[PDB]
């Protein structure tokens, strides 16, 4: 449901085309950059709503904290009458509108936690088997998970003005573009391990 | 403008670690392929 780069009105636009009477997204703060809104559509019409980002903890300035942006959203999304307004009329998180994907490859999972990912390269993986991941703790941001007795090291991805780059290394127009540089160029953590992606572990159901 | 709504409201862990990486100790590795 995250959109990465897009604005309230543009929010309502894809809720009012694209979405029906219960659909939602979330998206970055435009007047509090750091911050997340909430834009969600009832009665024909579109709702948003301030999501605090402390560093800390997440929250709808006030109400339950959460760890994670989507560990929020999805609260609300089980629990359907905790969102309400001072008028009293409830704002329910049905549908979640999904934007496009970054890139197309197997070698990304999309929505995957750092501890599904270190199962999934420990069970069937080897040495340089990688994926590409969305990043919990920074929204927005994705992750690079690789197997280097199996510990994997996983690297954020800092998207930026729709670019990518690993560690302000270099600039690429796209994940795959980023992906293949390394691939041919690998990189070092601080220990010093070298990470050699040769091998991607490619989705299950594409 | 946008409409922010004003909401009625208040009515063991083990993560991953990330790493960084290393300018130099890539920049230099790879400066050792192309030789």
């Amino acid at each position: 449901w995250f959109h990465p780069n897009i604005t309230g009105v543009e929010a309502e636009n894809l809720l009012l085309t694209r979405g029906v009477d219960g659909s939602f997204l979330a998206r970055p703060s435009k007047s509090n950059p750091g911050d997340f809104t909430l834009s969600v559509r009832r009665n024909g019409a579109v709702t948003h709503i301030k999501i605090q980002n402390t560093g800390d903890y997440y929250d709808l300035y006030g109400g339950e904290k959460f760890a994670t942006l989507a560990e929020l959203v999805q609260y609300y999304m089980e629990h359907h009458g905790q969102l309400k307004e001072k008028n009293g009329d409830v704002i329910e998180l049905k549908y979640p509108l999904n934007c496009a994907d970054p890139t197309s490859e197997r070698w990304f999972h999309g929505h995957l936690s750092g501890k599904e990912a270190e199962k999934l390269l420990t069970e069937k993986g080897k040495h340089g088997s990688f994926l590409v991941r969305e990043s919990q703790s920074h929204p927005g941001d994705f992750v690079l998970s690789v197997r280097t007795k199996s510990k994997v090291t996983h690297v954020m991805i800092r998207c930026q003005e729709l670019k990518y780059d690993v560690g302000g290394g270099e600039r690429f127009d796209s994940l795959t573009d980023l992906v293949e540089h390394y691939k041919k160029n690998p990189m070092v953590e601080t220990l010093g391990t070298v990470l050699q992606l040769k091998q991607p572990l490619n989705t299950t159901r594409i | 403008q946008v409409e922010y709504l004003d909401l009625d409201l208040d009515s063991a862990d083990e993560r991953v670690d990330y790493v960084v990486v290393d300018q130099q100790k890539t920049l230099a590795l790879k400066s050792t392929r192309e030789a």
